[PDB]
């Protein structure tokens, strides 16, 4: 008789968890209205850690109820899934319970939902019946935000100026707008997300609503390009706080924009990370069936703490923590995990890569290159176990594969090179302003995306900006000092000297001058002091997921 | 792949039976080095070649093969390749090599390339020969009486770095074990207490003393002096003395002098006696100021060797021109011992003394003692004449200011 009870107990867990998820998300407006940015940061951490409380709760419940079989439950759980609106995430929720019950072991198709096994409008149309002048007024008025506007007419004057430049005044009269019912919240931004329906086709329509210091809300820009929306919903950016009573309907809707993003990636963006992970595995399994390929060591410079592999044509890397680090890296395994935990909770500002913890990941022996098998068996022996035709990697991370900045820089000339170094400096500045210190600024630790943007991925040496002592390099006391191999001055742990950054960042004759004209501040300790002073004063630096030039103010 | 061209007409130095077969046509690898390495390396090559041509009539020649590490390695191999795996392999294979300065890191987070090479190539001996050069500015009255060779152990001692922070549990856990499990009664303050471990072993000790005694044999030195703090640390420093004395007995057949520990070891090549003695560390540091002539070759532990070498270099006015080498089971790496002085790099201004003198270490290590002498004669010749680079010129009186390359020529003109 427990068969049905357990299945019902699990589904009760899902109904519970998703309701709370909605509530924590519902407070995104009030946090934004009151400019409570520390609670905005705090809510991201809570939503991320919400799913796991309920999985744990359900497991303990099941244990107390239970202190062939699983197929009885599986089918029971399967039977109440028709006429249940969010069956997809419920299946993932089911999976999470089995995975904890069986410590991520014997995961195959019929024992759990490794495969899918299977109202209220979320937008409303707006037509320029009385000109776009009034149309945009009605949209802005329909917003629930309880703050004032300085010059709504300024912003409405701006958005038309954009729309006129983007397409013809004949297309604009025949084009209309379908904006979503909710606001997508991130950091100090409230996003309006809509669709632009033109005779020539359907286009993204994005208006970020920002907040003047203790004041009004202004629309900072208007974005209508396919590629621009990618950036906004980027893998490197924090997840959106969006109220989605039916997410599967929203994922389908968002898909018309963001045409390049996969189901999983689209689920990630709205904040269903655990279900995204379920779809990430299916996207993995589908790719794997579609090709004859071997897992190889990822291109670029080898890791001194992480061992990372990939498939030749695959868009993601697998990173695993070695048993032993290089002799000069005085770190505990626990600390690297702690660094990875840190970035996952943290606001990434489109400058840090998102990871997915996987436990007991399964690979086929025939799929591994002999070079990698020996590397895995030699540098990560403790992490792997043997299962006949397959191996089990205890613990690894999966992230978006980019092209390592160290590699990219060798393939790039004048103009593009100028774009590369600009992206690096801005990356470093943005991260530093977001309370993050990038340990190994070395190029080999940054990736270059499809959009040409720079993202950090080595978390060996990460730490909070508030944790470090930025120092000037003392002027020589005597001539002798200029030629010494060692400092005459004492150096503490946590002491950083921006001056020395030059030797690793300006070796090459091309890149040096560019740093010297674009990012001179990176090598002065005073710049990092000013930044850290503001983080200590509680200030949060605004990030724009778009070019600074695109802004209305310029 | 590889971008090092192996010279066509050169030949590989071979190690067989624990002895170095040095061909008359040897391939020597050399790293240019970061910063001022660009000024000092050319100068060395010119002088080291000149010494060989003059000393051996042309019957010998060195086939130089540039290998890479550091900023330049970035310029040939790719963007963040600062130490290619082949560099280590080429150094292991060719047995003997020379490098300019590599950038040492301020700040704890980053990776040092110099230390990478050491631990990677397993070079456990730090060799530091100190002597005066006639005319060098000095703070002591008689620096001419100083001609020592310091064999410094580099893989053990407190320098190993086995330590725990105060109040770290690990420390408290360690302290706990000593206090109740081991019964240690001698830690005055067990709370808020950092801990470091000092390991000294027979295997680790004897590599060093063995190397030093051989060097004394190979180069006609008078004595080997084991320096230690035996009178306080009886099982670390004291065992280092005891093992060193035991080695000279068992392996080199040392006879006792007047029942005292001191041994008379006979040089197999010459017949001349090599005295094996020992002195306390704190005393030795006085004894080097007062009576340097007594001492010759010195073998000691990590911490002690570092202290003594830094003091000896001051006495002889050669802090800025100190030679160095790191030796292992299968290869040897001679280095310039100063920094990269990026401020001056490329102005052909700095003093190439250090690298040049590590080249003389190298030449002597190849058994080409004759050629090494001509550098020595060149260095003391050009110093006496006061034709020197800025670092000395400003200090001496009636001196001629020369550029790096020019001072090299001066060294050559006095050979
Ligand atoms: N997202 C990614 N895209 C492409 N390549 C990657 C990615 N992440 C890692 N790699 C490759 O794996 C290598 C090692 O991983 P990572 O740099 O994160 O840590 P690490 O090498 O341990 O740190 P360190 O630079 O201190 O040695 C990188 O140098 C790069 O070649
Ligand atoms: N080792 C694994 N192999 C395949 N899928 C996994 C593995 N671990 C977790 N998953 C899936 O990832 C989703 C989230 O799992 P969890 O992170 O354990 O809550 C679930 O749908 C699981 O089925
Ligand atoms: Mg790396």
């Amino acid at each position: 008789g427990l068969e049905l009870l357990i299945a019902q107990t699990i589904l009760q867990g899902f109904d519970a968890q998703y309701g709370r998820f909605l509530e924590v998300t519902s407070g995104a407006q009030q946090r934004f209205e009151q400019a409570d940015w520390h609670a905005v940061q705090q809510a991201m951490k809570n939503r991320i850690h919400l799913y796991d409380h309920h999985v744990g709760l359900v497991v303990e419940q099941l244990r107390c109820i239970t202190n062939e079989f699983l197929l009885r439950v599986k089918e029971h759980y399967t039977r109440l899934l028709p006429d249940y609106p969010r069956f997809e995430i419920a299946e993932s929720f089911f999976n999470s319970v089995y995975c904890r019950l069986f410590d991520h072991r014997s995961l195959t198709p019929e024992r759990l939902f490794i495969f899918s096994s299977q109202p209220r409008p979320l937008a409303k149309d707006f037509h320029p019946d009385h000109g776009w002048e009034s149309l945009l007024m009605r949209v802005i008025s329909d917003l629930p935000l309880r703050l004032h506007w300085q010059n709504k007419s300024r912003d409405i004057h701006y958005i038309i100026r954009h729309l006129t430049e983007t397409l013809g005044p004949e297309n604009l009269s025949k084009s209309h707008l379908q904006v979503a019912n909710e606001l997508f919240y991130r950091n100090k931004a409230a996003w309006l997300v809509g669709k632009l329906i033109t005779p020539s086709g359907t286009l993204p329509f994005l208006l970020p609503i920002h907040q003047t210091d203790d004041g009004e809300l202004f629309i900072d820009t208007c974005l209508t390009t396919t590629a621009e929306a990618s950036i906004v919903f980027g893998f490197a950016r924090s997840y959106f706080m969006v109220y989605a009573p039916l997410p599967a309907a929203l994922v389908e809707w968002l898909r018309e924009i963001l045409p390049g993003k996969t189901t999983a990636e689209l689920y990630m963006a709205i904040g269903c990370q655990k279900h995204a992970k379920t779809e990430s595995y299916r996207e993995y399994l589908v790719y794997l069936q579609g090709c004859n390929e071997q897992f190889i060591e990822a291109p670029g410079i080898r890791g001194m703490v992480m061992l990372v592999f990939t498939l030749p044509g695959f868009d993601r890397v697998f990173k695993v923590i070695k048993d032993k680090f290089a002799p000069q890296k005085e770190m505990s395994a626990a600390h690297v995990r702690a660094c990875y935990q840190l970035v996952k909770e943290h606001d990434r500002v489109g400058r840090m890569a998102d990871t997915q913890e996987f436990e007991n990941f399964v690979l086929e022996k025939r799929h591994i290159s002999p070079a990698l098998m020996e590397l895995l068996l030699q540098e990560a022996a403790e992490k792997i176990t043997d299962l006949g035709e397959q191996i089990v990697i205890r613990h690894l991370y999966i992230e978006r594969r980019m092209v390592p900045l160290n590699i990219w820089l060798e393939q790039v000339e004048g103009q593009q090179l100028r774009d590369a170094i600009e992206e690096y400096g801005n990356a470093i500045r943005q991260l530093a302003a977001a309370n993050i210190f990038p340990g190994d600024m070395l190029f080999k630790n940054f990736g270059v995306t499809r959009h040409g943007r720079v993202v950090f991925y080595d978390y060996d040496e990460i730490c909070y900006m508030t944790e470090v002592n930025f120092r000037d390099i003392p002027p020589p006391r005597y001539p002798e000092d200029e030629l010494a191999s060692e400092p005459w001055y004492s150096v503490s742990p946590g002491d950083v000297f921006p001056e020395e950054f030059r030797h690793w960042l300006c070796a090459d004759p091309r890149i040096g001058p560019l740093f010297e004209e674009m990012h001179a501040d990176l090598f002065r300790a005073d710049y990092w002091r000013a930044l850290q002073n503001r983080i200590r004063e509680g200030h949060v630096e605004d990030v724009y997921a778009y070019r600074r030039r695109q802004r209305f103010s310029v | 792949e590889s971008k090092v061209v192996v010279p066509a007409q050169g030949k590989k130095i071979t190690l067989q039976n624990g002895k170095l077969n040095v061909p008359e046509n040897p391939i020597i690898p050399y790293i240019e080095g970061d910063g001022i390495g660009v000024d000092v390396t050319p100068a060395m090559l010119k002088v080291v070649d000149a010494a060989v041509e003059k000393a051996y009539k042309g019957e010998r020649k060195i086939s130089w093969m540039e290998i890479y590490t550091g900023e330049k390695s970035t310029q040939v191999y790719g963007q963040d390749v600062w130490l290619p795996a082949e560099t280590l392999d080429l150094i292991r294979e060719y047995r003997v090599a020379i490098k300019g300065p590599l950038t040492t890191p301020v700040g704890g987070g980053i990776r040092s390339l110099n230390v990478a090479l050491r631990q990677e190539l397993d070079l456990y001996i730090c060799l530091r020969p100190v002597r005066y050069y006639q005319g060098t500015p000095s703070p002591v009255k008689h620096p001419e009486l100083t001609d020592m060779v310091i064999f410094r152990e580099n893989s053990e001692d407190i320098y190993a770095g086995i330590e725990w922070k105060a109040d770290s549990a690990d420390a408290e856990k360690v302290i706990k074990f000593l206090r109740e499990e081991m019964g240690v009664k001698k830690i005055r303050f067990p709370e808020h207490c950092g801990i470091g471990i000092k390991p000294c072993s027979e295997e680790g000790t004897k590599r060093l003393v063995r190397a030093a005694i051989e060097y004394a044999i190979a180069n006609d030195r008078d004595s080997v002096t084991l320096v230690h703090k035996g009178n306080i640390m009886k099982f670390t420093e004291g065992a280092f003395k005891d093992w060193g004395y035991q080695l000279a007995r068992e392996e080199f057949g040392g006879e006792l002098i007047d029942g005292g520990p001191w041994l008379k070891v006979k040089n197999p090549n010459t017949g001349k006696e090599i005295v094996i003695k020992d002195v306390i560390a704190d005393a030795f540091l006085q004894q080097i100021l007062l009576r340097p002539a007594e001492y010759d070759v010195i073998a000691c532990m990590n911490l002690n060797g570092d202290y003594i070498s830094d003091a000896l270099a001051a006495q002889v006015g050669g802090i800025g021109i100190a030679p160095g080498a790191n030796i292992g089971d299968e290869c040897a790496l001679f280095e310039a011992t100063h920094g990269t002085a990026p401020k001056y790099a490329g102005q052909d201004k700095v003093n190439p003394g250090s690298i040049i003198l590590s080249a003389e270490m190298m030449l002597r290590h190849m058994g080409w003692t004759e050629a090494a002498d001509l550098i020595v004669k060149g260095m003391e010749g050009a110093i006496n004449a006061k034709t020197v680079t800025y670092d000395f010129e400003r200090l001496m009186d009636g001196a001629k200011l020369l550029k790096c390359s020019e001072f090299g020529d001066a060294i050559i003109e006095n050979m």
